[PDB]
């Protein structure tokens, strides 16, 4: 669950 | 042979994103200027490495297509080039020409910065062969992108829409390396198989950070996500 990757990513 | 109007275009707009890195001469200046514990340069990588990841995820984020890219694939192409992208970078930085004798320090000061020497040698060799391919800036620009880009990235669903955004910059690369480099017809060929020894420290990341001559190995949260530790 890399959620800050897909944070950063989707911002 | 020539670059066309469009790749022009490419090659300007990658080279604008790669420029908005942090600078080489401000991390060498910091490693050159005084000496620091194992302790100390430990948290110099970590915080280097966030700061790295952050500015590659922005960079990755402008490559043309890759917002049209499945989000599953967009983490494991970033999870998968992250170590790759950073070593590629530290050796751009390592080869940046310095005044006299300041390269030989910069190399003895990472030489005893904490990392074990089993590592030390490997990361060595991988930075002095990619000197000797006396690379542009946009050679180096262009490499990162076709890193970020590798098709052949495990967990990838649709390989197909990742060649086809690699494919570009691909050939984009080969016309600058003929037009570099005409005396060296080799030299795309020597580019491209510079990416199979990066892809060695991507194994080998993990216990390279765990080894390090630190009593407690801190990561920030960004970092835990992005290499394979705590
Ligand atoms: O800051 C660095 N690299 C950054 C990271 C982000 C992107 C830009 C560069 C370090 C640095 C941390 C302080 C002590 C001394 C080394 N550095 C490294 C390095 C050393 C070890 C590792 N390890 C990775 C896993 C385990 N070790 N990674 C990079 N090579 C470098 C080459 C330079 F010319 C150079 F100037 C620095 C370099």
């Amino acid at each position: 669950d890399h959620q800050l990757l897909r944070y950063l990513l989707d911002k | 042979m020539e670059l066309t109007p469009d790749q022009q275009t490419l090659l300007h707009f990658i080279m604008d994103s790669y420029n908005k890195q942090r600078m080489p001469q401000e991390i060498t200046n910091k490693i050159l200027k005084e000496a620091f514990s194992a302790e100390e340069n430990f948290l110099i990588l970590t915080e280097m490495a966030t700061n790295h990841v952050q500015v590659l995820v922005e960079f990755t984020k402008k490559l043309p297509g890759f917002q049209t890219l499945d989000h599953e694939d967009q983490i494991a192409l970033l999870k998968g080039s992250a170590v790759e992208a950073m070593f590629l970078r530290s050796a751009e930085i390592f080869n940046k020409k310095l005044p006299s004798g300041h390269s030989d320090l910069l190399e003895a000061r990472i030489r005893n910065s904490g990392i074990s020497d089993e590592y030390i040698t490997p990361m060595f060799s991988f930075y002095k062969s990619i000197g000797e391919l006396k690379m542009t800036q946009e050679e180096y620009a262009l490499l990162t992108a076709i890193v970020i880009l590798s098709p052949d990235r495990q967990y990838i669903k649709d390989r197909e829409a990742v060649e086809k955004l690699q494919e570009p910059l691909l050939d984009v690369l080969q016309k600058l390396c003929k037009i570099h480099q005409p005396e060296n017809p080799q030299h795309f060929a020597c580019l491209l198989g510079r990416l199979t020894e990066l892809r060695t420290f991507n194994h080998h990341h993990a216990e390279m950070l765990m080894s390090w001559r630190v009593n407690d190995h801190k990561f920030t949260p960004l970092l835990c996500e992005i290499w394979d530790v705590q």
